[PDB]
């Protein structure tokens, strides 16, 4: 249950 | 336990490998350590592989089909030393993927192509060994075909390497700044899971099996035992000479497996249990193996020197600009005629054997 990748989180 | 990176983001500390340093993942010095390893590797890998490529092209005598395949291997290693290692080094000292997602892609693709191409080339070598042992009939074989074959291996290599570029899986390695196929998540849109099983088995595993199988067939035929002189369990010097080539090829394969196998195994295990820890799922483990795979690039030139006198003597001829090849020469065909080189020993139109021209040489 890995957390989903956040596009916004990426700088 | 996991975040996009291998470390947990219990703290908000985790940051994208693209954006910032990954210092939290491992000690900063460890970063310099990996950078150091890469820098030294660049020197060795470049020099050794260039020497191999240079020597065989330079020395007219070393024109065997096998030599063609070896150049291919050498070339694959060269790309590693020039292309992949350089980027991996930059990152390491930066502590992350400064280049960003596009480059992760570029950097993963070329290195992946290199690994696939190597194992596949090794298989061709195995098959050719099998062919040489059973059917010595020289005519069923062509140099031109070898080039075609080499190109083919690259094509297949692209079949795995390129699709990740096509909408497929993607991503950076544990501490990393090395990029590889997406074992961690099953990024659904991406269809990661399918790609993972497919790639490992088809590209790495199957070719490994074939090489292993072809190796077994060779077992009945020429084996390790080879008496140094032609006489004794050898039926002709050429026959006795060949056994030397096979053994090196065997060692080349062995070193290859040892270097890569751990990575491939770890490749799969995290696929089955992602988001968990293997013995320990960490930055360290994934990292150690992938960087270790990189070391392979250096090993082949060493094996050649130790493994075969012909290269050893011929190389030395190259190193000293002039001949200066004391030490007993090849004491065989440094070249068929005598010494071999671009010039020097390798005399134009090396001698022919048999009334007809047995080997396609002296054409």
């Amino acid at each position: 249950r890995p957390k989903p990748q956040q596009f916004f989180g990426l700088m | 336990d996991n975040v996009l990176p291998v470390d947990s983001d219990l703290s908000p500390n985790i940051s994208t490998n693209t954006s910032e340093p990954n210092q939290f993942v491992q000690p900063a010095w460890q970063i310099v350590l990996w950078a150091a390893a890469y820098t030294v590797i660049v020197v060795t890998s470049v020099v050794g592989n260039v020497v191999v490529m240079w020597i065989i092209l330079a020395h007219k005598r070393m024109r065997t089909v096998t030599n063609y395949f070896l150049v291919n291997l050498a070339f694959a290693e060269a790309s590693m030393a020039a292309f992949n290692t350089v980027v991996n080094f930059t990152y390491a000292v930066h502590n992350e993927w400064y280049y960003g997602l596009f480059y992760c892609k570029f950097h993963n693709f070329f290195p992946i192509a290199a690994v696939f191409a190597s194992i596949y080339s090794m298989t061709a070598v195995a098959f050719d060994r099998y062919m040489a042992i059973i059917h010595p009939l020289q005519p069923r074989l062509s140099a031109t075909a070898t080039k075609v074959v080499i190109c083919v291996i690259w094509v297949l290599a692209l079949l795995l390497a390129f699709p990740q570029g096509y909408y497929s899986t993607t991503e950076t390695m544990p501490s990393r700044v090395v990029c590889m196929i997406e074992w961690p998540e099953h990024p659904n849109k991406i269809y990661e899971k399918v790609y993972h099983i497919c790639v490992t088995v088809l590209i790495y595993f199957l070719p490994l099996l074939v090489i292993g199988y072809a190796y077994t067939v060779v077992g009945i035929t020429l084996w390790a035992s080879e008496i140094p002189g032609d006489s004794s369990d050898r039926y002709h010097e050429q026959v006795s000479a060949k056994r030397k080539v096979v053994k090196m090829m065997i060692v080349v394969v062995c070193t290859f497996a040892i270097c890569w196998l751990p990575f491939h195994i770890f490749f799969l295990l995290p696929y089955i249990n992602p988001d968990l820890y293997l013995k320990k799922f960490i930055q360290q483990v994934y990292l150690a193996i992938m960087w270790l795979a990189m070391s392979s690039t250096m090993y082949n030139p060493i094996i050649y020197c130790c493994l075969n006198d012909r290269f050893r003597l011929g190389f030395k001829h190259a190193f000293r600009c002039c001949p200066f090849i004391s030490a007993g020469d090849y004491e065989g065909l440094e070249m068929k005629s005598t010494r071999y080189l671009q010039t020097q020993g390798s005399v134009y139109k090396v001698s022919r054997l048999e009334t007809t021209i047995s080997t396609v040489v002296g054409a």
